[PDB]
């Protein structure tokens, strides 16, 4: 099948800027017919694909026409105006001059923003769960910027690291921030063993890492 | 193979 | 007002046959030019095109696919229907059914479906309150703790969908061959714990919708 080869992988855009992404295909991508076959899409993460343009820079209905399409034979581009929050997503290409249509790996785009420090919560095993003979302290890390952190997990003071299953959101599209969540799982009787829990947070913002504690009896 | 076009604008 | 919804299972064995629905409105199968068209995505990968059924019968498949796919429609009841047999699990993935504009660009899709092909068996969630650490500021974060499902998707709202702001709800992720997912919600702490909060998540493939409120420690 024909290759849709998309550049660049990554795009990080000051707020207003503009964000080009292009799309070169292994063949021409005009059809015997003489239209050129060439549209692009957007997705963002949980969510359906969405048709931005269709046959090189035609705007599918509710596009503003901040973003543009141009190009011709084997070579295009996508141009994105005054990037927002809202503009969020990965940015893929597809021909369908030929059989299969076939798509670009992605440009995903992100945006910059004002460093900002994350807001970190813990929480103890729930009631419930503890009933089951099961533990697990949770700790999320919310609304930061920008994306590089780290979470240690200590237990009386000493590191833990086995049974830490850490998730991370996608840039989120109204603030232009990042959270994290992390969960320490353990068995009631081993959580039991101990008294000092504590999620810790190293991120660009703080001198020193943020650091939330609890102590078992309470 | 290049694809059959069934509609169009 | 062109909208499109898949149906199907969320998980079935290797070797079985895969069927799939797309129930659609806004348009009609008997309109000259109507086309409507299946895409998969697996999991963090590309789409891969399936296959398109028009408006005058004309069918076409993914040329590596299609001793696989059968499609077909029901015009009458807006419905288009797509047929995989010997499923495995490179098979897993959501698949979308799609409005098509006539040359394979698709203006218009559903939401998709998650199907998982797996010989494992489908596990319901365990649903855990998060309340803060018991004994002052300015905000309250509470959260849910969604652990042990199989297979994908769960939906995870607060309050039946009234809370929409303040919300984290993260990228479920895998323990020991089940999926474990969390969401954050963050209130002034005027709201919690005097109006109620609750998290409402649902697995469908194992028909689960529970409730959790939020209560104080």
């Amino acid at each position: 099948d024909v290759v849709m080869t998309q550049t660049p992988l990554s795009l990080s855009v000051s707020l207003g800027d503009q964000a080009s992404i292009s799309c070169r295909s292994s063949q021409s991508l005009v059809h015997s017919n003489g239209n050129t076959y060439l549209h692009w899409y957007l997705q963002k993460p949980g969510q359906s694909p969405k048709l931005l343009i269709y046959k090189v820079s035609n705007r599918f209905s509710g596009v503003p026409d901040r973003l543009s399409g141009s190009g011709s034979g084997t070579d295009f581009t996508l141009k994105i105006s005054r990037v927002e929050a809202e503009d969020l997503a990965v940015y893929f290409c597809s021909q369908s001059t030929h059989v299969p249509p076939t798509f670009g790996g992605g440009t995903k785009l992100e945006l910059k923003r004002a460093d900002a420090a994350p807001t970190v919560s813990i929480f103890p095993p729930s009631s419930e769960q503890l009933t089951s003979g099961g533990a697990s302290v949770v700790c999320f890390l919310n609304n930061f910027y920008p994306k590089d952190i780290n979470v240690k997990w200590k237990i009386d003071g000493s590191e833990r690291q086995n049974g830490v299953l850490n998730s991370w959101t996608d840039q989120d599209s109204k603030d232009s921030t990042y959270s994290m969540s992390s969960t320490l799982t353990l068995t009631k009787d081993e959580y039991e063993r101990h008294n000092s829990y504590t999620c810790e947070a190293t991120h660009k913002t703080s001198t020193s890492p943020i650091v939330k504690s609890f102590n078992r009896n309470e | 193979r290049e694809a059959i076009v069934k509609a169009d604008e | 007002q062109v909208t499109l919804k898949e149906s199907g299972p969320g998980i079935l064995k290797p070797s079985q046959t895969l069927s799939l629905t797309c129930s659609f409105s806004g348009f009609s199968l008997s309109t000259s030019g109507m086309g409507v068209g299946w895409i998969r995505q697996p999991s963090g990968k590309g789409l891969e095109w399936l296959a398109h059924i028009w408006w005058d019968d004309d069918k076409y498949y993914n040329p590596s696919l299609q001793s696989q796919l059968t499609i077909s429609k029901d015009t009458s009841r807006n419905q288009v229907f797509l047929k995989i047999t010997s499923v495995d699990t490179a098979d897993s993935a959501t698949y979308y059914c799609a409005h098509d504009r006539g040359y394979y660009a698709m203006d218009y899709w559903g939401q998709g479906i998650s199907v998982t092909v797996s010989s494992a068996k489908t596990t319901a969630p365990s649903v855990y309150p998060l309340a803060p650490v018991c004994g002052t500021g300015s905000s309250v974060t509470l959260g849910c703790l969604v652990k042990g499902y199989f297979p994908e998707p769960v939906t995870l709202t607060w309050n039946s969908g009234s809370l929409s702001s303040g919300v984290h709800t993260f990228p479920a992720v895998l323990q020991s061959d089940l999926y474990t997912l969390s969401s954050s919600v963050t209130v002034t702490s005027s709201t919690w714990p005097s109006q109620s909060i609750t998290c409402n998540v649902a697995h469908p493939a194992s028909s689960t919708k529970v409730d959790k409120k939020i209560e104080p420690r």
